[PDB]
């Protein structure tokens, strides 16, 4: 199957540079009708911004032209975003989308993961772990607290335990930072018969916590 | 620029329901025939899925049903039986020019059975009290509607402005959400009291359920 794997997302001060890169496997860069860039600022819709078609023409949405160029690599199989003059609004998930031979071309049927760029003078701070200790059911959880940019990934026992697993979406804390909590409920018997572990991992900051949790 | 305007905005149906959201775009998106709209469902964390191409084309392996009708200026995708996996925002898209241009999105949910929220309280951890701060956590787990109010309580004193909630996206195993609640507090403030108690009003709730503990 066609794979698209995103990468070269992160924090980058105003006025900056990124530089987005899509690794295509499982099909050939060249036979694309079109590979196109589109984003979605945080809980906005998504906004198409560049392309380029399999003959390398260009094409760039008016709302960024000027400091946007995509380009390709057919050797490596990757096509590539680079922005500059970075500006807050420009803070997105970016994915990149392939387009179709067929009916009108300018639809999309194979999309990357996406990879979040943040504009900020704000630093990289990692976040501290704390346990949310357990009081038929009962409640244990993780509490991920302080920390920038976006993204942290929590799992349980190395994901081993997943149902029952609530990881809430991030709140923006006044001081700038983020907190997220990850809770679980299991059987009260099993408290003593069992170890509960939160795995956090918050890449940008090269912060990685294992947190036994209990009573 | 083609505008595209989808209604509704969100929309909440009971489970294997039908239904049906429009799109308007502002010029005609018709070509030789065809006309060029398309539909995307974005499930929480995810990228967008391509559900229909060309107004009514369904997507390879996309269930059948999804559908899409409509030409010019007036199009309609319609979900036939709703279920519960189909929590997600759905976006028109025009392909007719460029900039290929989206519609705002409609938020779609299961409309289940009231359900009452779990509720469970959280003291901060003594690791977290050696750092200056405490956070007090309340837990509303699986509950629907999405709809509550959570009220902190400090030595029965109503608190205000010093928590924040987060909310679960649906989770299609049960058609439910949960909730936290922090609140913070300095932790000199925290060692000044000793009863904190979240109160938890809900539809699913005859009377406003408290969870407490005492500091010690």
């Amino acid at each position: 199957e066609v794979q698209l794997v995103e990468s070269g997302g992160g924090l980058v001060q105003p006025g900056g540079s990124l530089r987005l890169s899509c690794a295509v496997s499982g099909y050939s860069i060249t036979s694309g009708y079109s590979w196109n860039w589109i984003r979605q600022a945080p809980g906005k819709g998504l906004e198409w911004v560049a392309s380029i078609t399999y003959d390398g023409s260009t094409n760039y949405n008016p709302s960024v032209k000027g400091r946007i160029t995509i380009s390709r690599d057919d050797s490596k199989n990757t096509f590539y975003l680079q922005m500059n003059s970075l500006r807050a609004e420009d803070t997105a998930v970016y994915y990149c989308a392939r387009g179709s031979h067929y009916f009108g071309h300018w639809h999309f049927a194979v999309w990357g993961q996406g990879t979040l760029v943040t504009v900020s003078s704000a630093s990289t701070k990692g976040p501290s772990v704390f346990p949310l200790a357990p009081s038929g059911t009962a409640a244990l959880g993780c509490l991920v607290k302080d920390y920038f940019p976006e993204p942290v990934t929590v799992s349980w026992n190395s994901g081993a335990l997943t149902s029952g697993v609530h990881t809430f979406p991030a709140v923006l804390q006044s001081s700038g930072l983020y907190s997220l909590s990850s809770v679980v409920t299991v059987p009260s018997s099993s408290l003593g018969t069992q170890t509960y572990i939160c795995n956090v991992n918050h890449k940008p900051s090269n912060t990685k916590v294992d947190k036994k949790v209990e009573p | 620029d083609i505008q595209l305007t989808q209604s509704p905005s969100s929309l909440s149906a009971s489970v294997g329901d039908r239904v049906t959201i429009t799109c308007r775009a502002s010029q005609s998106v018709d070509y030789d025939g065809d006309s060029y709209m398309n539909w995307y469902q974005q499930k929480p964390g995810k990228a967008p899925k391509l559900l229909i191409y060309a107004a009514s084309y369904l997507e390879s392996g996309v269930p059948s049903r999804f559908s899409g009708s409509g030409s010019g200026t007036d199009f309609t995708l319609t979900i036939s039986s709703l279920q519960p996996e189909d929590f997600a925002t759905y976006y028109c898209q025009q392909s007719h020019e460029d900039p290929y241009t989206f519609g705002q999105g409609t938020k779609v949910e299961i409309k289940r059975t009231v359900a009452a929220p779990s509720v469970f309280i959280f003291p901060p951890s003594d690791e977290q009290l050696k750092s200056g701060t405490a956070s007090v956590v309340c837990l509303l787990n699986n509950f629907y509607p999405r709809e509550a109010k959570v009220q902190w309580k400090v030595d029965n004193a109503p608190q205000s402005g010093n928590s924040q909630e987060s909310v679960t996206e649906q989770d299609s195993k049960d058609s439910t959400y949960s909730l936290s609640s922090t609140l913070t507090l300095s932790k000199a403030d925290y060692e000044k009291h000793k009863v904190y108690a979240c109160e938890v009003t809900h539809q699913g709730l005859s009377s406003p359920v408290t969870k407490s503990f005492n500091r010690g």
